[PDB]
RNA sequence: CGAAGGCGACUUUCUGGUCUGUAACUGACGCUGAUGUGCGAAAGCGUGGGGAUCAAACAGGAUUAGAUACCCUGGUAGUCCACGCCGUAAACGAUGAGUGCUAAGUGUUAGGGGGUUUCCGCCCCUUAGUGCUGCAGCUAACGCAUUAAGCACUCCGCCUGG
């Protein structure tokens, strides 16, 4: 019922296949478990403003969700700082 | 608090007549299953002290309807004490 | 229309250079267009599209 | 933040001045010198805001 | 060594004290600001940042750095008589940088003097 | 915004509640509010993160004619927060709460109303308010005057020398 659209970044020394792999255990958690995802806006070359990470890159990746039990993003913020490729996320949700 | 579609699902099955709403019978799961859903919603948050008595303002608001339905008809009193569970 | 926070280019016009947000008052906008651009700006400043400071 | 370059160093130290004027740095660190307290925090963002 | 650094200074309320040192901190060598015989109301000076900024800045002889790029992380008496006061030295002082500490509301400051 | 104590980097969760507009419906379903129940600011009785900064108590240095006072720090609980409260403030808008009516101008917060249009801005109706000036009436005067202390009605509570 309620459409939640996080917003992660990866490592962004990375090619595009293993990105979206990466993000295909994402598409896991934020794609499937009746989801019907509209579209996934994963960036490529953005420029990550302060050091996290000592970064020379950034790639946004804005993935929808829309679930009436919001598991998936919760979920992968339990999983964020235990991973070490998962650096953000920025959920929204509008009605 | 409370969803649009909810309340007009209500009216389709406990209304007194054709565009009813406002009815003594059509504030009562209204009212207490969002105390149900308050009962739950501050079980979570302990200190939902407002929206407390969000729904304790019109027990009244619904007592005074059944307190209405003293004096006009007391058969329509009868029929909606044993319609659904009210104690006193 | 409510503007996003990916909208930077009418919206950067409203911020100060060197990392901060300029008011309501000199920007020449109404309240709910401040408050509603703002949302725009925090969600573009706490997540780093736009920074704190550098 | 800001190089003064191209021209003397006056109006360099009249533009780390003036970085400095146009600025919520130092104004800053004067804000945060000691405590006012929230009965008395309203009285400078009235007696300076209020009447304006 | 030579033509790079920083001349990082701290321009405190009192005691102005100057370390250059190279972009990448190293602290070639720095100067106590009363060293001048300042003890008591005397190391708030222009003069504290005049010739204890040169007492390290002339007398640097180590990398022999031309190119300063002074920095200042504080207010003070001798800020501004520190910026032109570096370069009494006359050590082409380039790009001053105003990066001083302001937090977003930091911690819980101090009481008022009565 | 919240009844009030109050509420401040935010992203999200669960919500409260405010308000406008259309006003669909029930046919006054209301107000005071003794009892009762809550909140209840700060400090104090105590626990675990607390002693980073601040800081009672304590300390040091001198000034000063006088000290350890106005100056200064170090620093103890107390601090910060969570875990129990106590039931107190100039908790004051020094105005209890609900309803009718009598000069204005002036901004501003949200919704509805538009005329030109604007390249999103000018002018204006209205609602609820947030404010600032200001009749008649008022009081002892201050001052109030649509966010009445004016002109009327209902209820509770309180007062009558120090």
């Amino acid at each position: 019922m309620r459409t939640y659209e996080v917003m992660y970044i990866v490592r962004p020394n990375i090619e595009e296949d293993a990105k979206k792999a990466l993000v295909e255990r994402f598409n896991g958690i934020l794609a499937t478990e009746g989801a019907e995802v509209l579209e996934a806006k994963d960036w490529g070359k953005r420029r990550l403003a302060y050091e996290i990470n000592d970064f020379k890159d950034g790639f946004y990746n804005i993935v929808r969700v829309k679930s009436d039990n919001n598991k998936a993003t919760d979920e992968f913020q339990r999983l964020a700082k235990i991973s070490d490729d998962i650096i953000r996320y920025m959920v929204i949700r509008e009605d | 608090a409370i969803s649009q579609e909810r309340k007009n699902e209500i009216i389709k099955e406990y209304r007194v007549h054709e565009t009813d709403t406002g009815s003594p019978e059509v504030q009562i799961a209204v009212l207490t299953a969002e105390i149900n859903a308050v009962n739950e919603h501050l079980r979570t948050h302990k200190k939902d002290h407002h929206s407390r008595r969000g729904l304790l303002k019109m027990v009244g608001r619904r007592r005074h309807l059944l307190n209405y339905l003293r004096s006009k008809d007391i058969q329509r009193y009868r029929e909606l004490i044993k319609s659904l569970g009210i104690r006193r | 229309t409510h503007i996003d926070y990916k909208d930077t280019e009418l919206l950067k016009r409203f911020i100060s250079e060197r990392g901060k947000i300029l008011p309501r008052r000199v920007t020449g906008t109404s309240a709910k267009y401040q408050r509603m651009l703002t949302t725009a700006i925090k969600r573009s400043r706490h997540m780093a599209l736009l920074p704190y400071v550098k | 933040t800001v190089v003064r370059k191209n021209e003397s160093l006056e109006d360099a130290l009249r533009r780390f001045k003036r970085s400095v004027s146009k600025s919520g740095t130092i104004q800053e660190v004067r804000k945060r010198e000691f405590y006012e307290k929230p009965s008395v925090k309203r009285k400078k963002k009235s007696e300076a805001a209020r009447k304006r | 060594n030579i033509e790079n650094g920083v001349a990082h200074i701290r321009s405190t309320f009192n005691n102005t004290i100057v370390t250059i040192t190279d972009e990448f901190g190293n602290a070639l060598s720095w100067s106590s600001a009363g060293a001048l015989g300042f003890k008591g109301s005397k190391k708030s000076t222009p003069f504290a940042a005049q010739m204890a900024s040169e007492t390290a800045s002339k007398s640097a002889m180590e990398h022999g750095l031309k190119t300063v790029e002074v920095t200042v992380k504080g207010p003070g008496p001798g800020r501004e008589s520190a910026i032109r006061a570096l370069q009494s030295a006359g050590l082409e002082v380039t790009a001053i940088r105003d990066v001083t500490p302001v937090p977003h509301n930091g911690c819980r400051p101090p009481k008022r003097r009565r």
